[PDB]
């Protein structure tokens, strides 16, 4: 055995500071940022350290000492946030927390220098594409004031007043330099600005929606939540959700509803669908989903466990660690159609959720089957049927009980079809926690490890490691085989306490990095960095390849009429995809199918369910102009917004009539 | 295993 897993680099830092920022500057930089900094939580920070590394994790460097004040100043600097460039991963910018004081670099730390600015830097927001551009916002200003800066933060000029929020804009569905702000009223609400030229222009300025509660940017759509006083002063208020997709106009969206609607929430925002939380007066919430590309909003799913500050959960401890409000419903990553959503029956404990899913981003909900047999190999008794399945813990379920440290569901692109969570077998989420894993995309689980556990996963999915919660370790676990067996490895030679287990950004290396402190003394900080490419040991070939969409789970069904195809390395493989590894997809639209087409405006379907043909609506008595080109005349059926179908016989004949023209 | 101390953030 020469080991299978090198400790390629140990590092104490000698910092205890409560809290820890890393980032990674990947682009295969070599370089890790990392700031140790008191907790957020309180405004009254002490003392802060930076420290970074160039040979990847190896050693790290700090450079505290490096941000001053200039020569010479014996005012100590006290850091709260660093920022970094989506644009150029060489640039950093930290921010004093009392000194209206900058530091910035463009070598990866090696030189910072020190500037004072005209206000404090609360909050900045480092424009994408443009490494020079950025904008600041200084919060605690009577005034709210906003700034931008040209040249990475040297000089600034102050650009609005009674900001309430900003962002820029998004390419390419926004002009370049565009930038969306709320802006505080006299009434409690705010009014949204579009402006192309830094609020310079009035011809480059354009309101977007009038006296908002909060505004929201997302891709093509935009969202504000507007509070209408319909019947006057002395009526109930109706609050509305307004809703631009493709930058049209805002208009408002359309809730079927027996009760009055208390708030939204947008959980999730893809391929011209939306997912809406309507959260009721009475602290219930149901799930809505978007037509593609529209504001017709249908019941997806009931009851979804949600916190509000103002709302539900508010009461409880969720209020000390969220401030802003969230749900228990996760986006499989890299997928379409697959979701995640914690339910909740009667109040707020473990005993009223259970965990469903759904592969048609929303159409249909199921329970999760539980795997059938424990992680030892002896068989587990649950049918769904007698109201047994697998329920998995996400981030709310989790703070109720108090537990910051246990794992979210984990899934990401790297590994399409991939699934790592907390969670219990049961009637509900009450019983004793384990790691489950699907490769299915939830189709399937297995029990893969039994304790509460950290997991992350490396070289696009092929290795996944894990380390035991609660008591300090030494141990990590590690499988090349989507769990369904494990090997531990003895990472250090006294057991540590671990705060966390990570990979760079993408999963793409066999590098794995553990953050803890000994046991010995309290609280210090300590980094060890992990090398398991001898576990994968060999490249894959095309051996080791399979292909899977999620179609072959859901008995081959595409989504709205097309589908996406992996190249993924089977899960007994022992080899390594290769930190370049460009994973094949293939996107392909699917002949068609009787769920591609819906009933056409004044439809509707015959009252034998049995069998189901669209008919002209009777109350609906029932034409393009001008036409010279051929007319395609409906035969009551049309095919359903965004969907891409093509080809087969059901389209052959369920498709319009044409009739050429009049 | 301290409740307060030893948190992380990816940037
Ligand atoms: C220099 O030191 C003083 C304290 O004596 C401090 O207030 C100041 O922030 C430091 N430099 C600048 C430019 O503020
Ligand atoms: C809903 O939750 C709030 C806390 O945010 C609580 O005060 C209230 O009693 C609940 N309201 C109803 C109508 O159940
Ligand atoms: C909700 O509660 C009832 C009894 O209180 C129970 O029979 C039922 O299984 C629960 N429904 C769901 C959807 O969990
Ligand atoms: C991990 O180990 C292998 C040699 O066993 C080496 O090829 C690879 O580059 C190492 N990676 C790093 C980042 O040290
Ligand atoms: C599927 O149809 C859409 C729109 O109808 C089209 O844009 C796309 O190219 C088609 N898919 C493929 C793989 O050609």
């Amino acid at each position: 055995q020469p080991e299978p897993i090198k400790v390629y680099g140990q590092v104490s830092l000698n910092d205890s500071h409560n809290q820890m920022v890393v980032h990674w500057a990947g682009e295969k930089s070599n370089v890790i940022v990392a700031l140790a900094r008191d907790s957020l939580a309180l405004a009254r920070p002490k003392s802060s350290d930076v420290y970074v590394s160039y040979d990847y994790g190896k050693s790290f460097k700090k450079i505290s000492d490096k941000l001053n004040f200039g020569l010479g100043n014996r005012s100590e600097a006290v850091i709260a946030q660093f920022y970094h460039s989506p644009a150029d991963n060489k640039r950093y910018i930290f921010a004093d927390a009392y000194a209206q004081y900058l530091w910035i670099t463009f070598d990866f730390c090696n030189t910072l220098q020190g500037f004072s600015i005209p206000f404090r830097a609360a909050d900045l927001l480092l424009h994408s594409k443009a490494s020079n551009l950025l904008l600041g916002f200084d919060r605690s200003h009577p005034n709210k004031q906003l700034w931008k800066s040209d040249d990475f933060g040297q000089t600034w000029i102050m650009i609005q007043e009674h900001v309430k929020s900003f962002s820029w804009g998004i390419d390419p569905y926004d002009k370049p330099n565009t930038i969306y702000i709320e802006r505080h009223e006299p009434s409690g609400y705010s009014t949204v600005f579009r402006s192309t030229d830094f609020f310079q222009s009035r011809e480059n300025q354009e309101v977007i929606l009038e006296e908002v509660r909060d505004f929201q940017l997302r891709d093509k759509y935009m969202f504000a939540t507007k509070v209408v006083h319909l019947l006057g002063s002395e009526q109930q208020s109706s609050v509305q959700l307004w809703v631009s997709f493709g930058r049209k106009p805002m208009r408002a969206a359309q809730f079927v509803t027996r009760h009055p609607i208390n708030e939204y929430y947008i959980a999730d925002a893809s391929e011209d669908q939306v997912f809406v939380c309507v959260s009721h007066s009475n602290n219930r919430t149901n799930l809505y989903i978007s037509e593609a590309e529209g504001l017709k909003f249908s019941l997806s799913l009931e009851n979804v466990l949600y916190y509000s500050p103002g709302g539900a959960g508010s009461d409880t401890l969720v209020r000390y660690f969220a401030n802003e409000p969230f749900a228990d419903f996760h986006r499989v990553e890299g997928l379409q159609g697959v979701y995640i959503a914690t339910l909740i029956n009667g109040s707020m404990n473990e005993e009223n959720m259970r965990s469903v899913i759904t592969f048609d981003k929303g159409g249909t909900w199921e329970f999760l089957q539980a795997p059938a047999f424990t992680g030892y190999g002896e068989k587990i008794n649950c049918e769904l049927s007698q109201g047994c399945s697998l329920h998995l813990a996400q981030r709310l379920s989790q703070l109720l009980n108090l537990q910051l440290r246990r794992m979210p569901i984990l899934s990401k692109e790297s590994a399409p079809g991939l699934i790592i969570a907390t969670g219990s077998v049961g009637k509900n989420l009450a019983s004793k926690t384990n790691v489950y894993i699907s490769s299915s995309a939830g189709a399937r689980w297995r029990e893969a490890l039994p304790g509460p556990h950290y997991y992350t996963w490396g070289d696009h999915g092929g290795i996944i490691t894990a380390i035991a919660q609660g008591m300090e370790t030494n141990e990590l676990k590690y499988s090349t085989n989507e769990g369904e067996t494990w090997k531990t490895f003895i990472f250090s030679e006294k057991p540590v306490f671990v705060y966390g287990l990570l990979t760079e950004p993408g999963e793409k290396s066999t590098v794995f990095t553990i953050f803890g402190s000994n046991k010995e003394n309290v609280h210090s900080w300590l980094i060890l960095q992990v090398n398991a490419t001898d576990a994968l040991g060999v490249p894959c070939t095309e051996n080791d390849y399979k292909l899977w969409s999620p179609s072959d789970e859901r008995g081959n069904e595409c989504l709205l009429g097309h589908k996406t195809v992996f190249k993924r390395r089977t899960p007994h493989a022992t080899c390594f995809n290769g930190e370049d590894f460009d994973r094949p997809v293939v996107v392909s639209n699917c002949s068609c199918t009787r769920e591609d087409y819906e009933c056409d405006f004044g439809f509707k379907m015959s009252e034998d369910l049995s069998l189901e043909v669209c008919v002209p609506d009777p109350e609906f008595s029932g034409p393009p102009v001008p036409c010279p080109s051929t007319y395609r005349r409906t035969r009551g059926y049309r095919k359903i917004s965004g969907d891409t179908c093509s080809g087969g016989d059901v389209e052959a004949r369920l498709e319009g009539e044409l009739v050429p023209c009049p | 295993l301290p409740q307060d101390r030893g948190f992380l953030v990816v940037q």
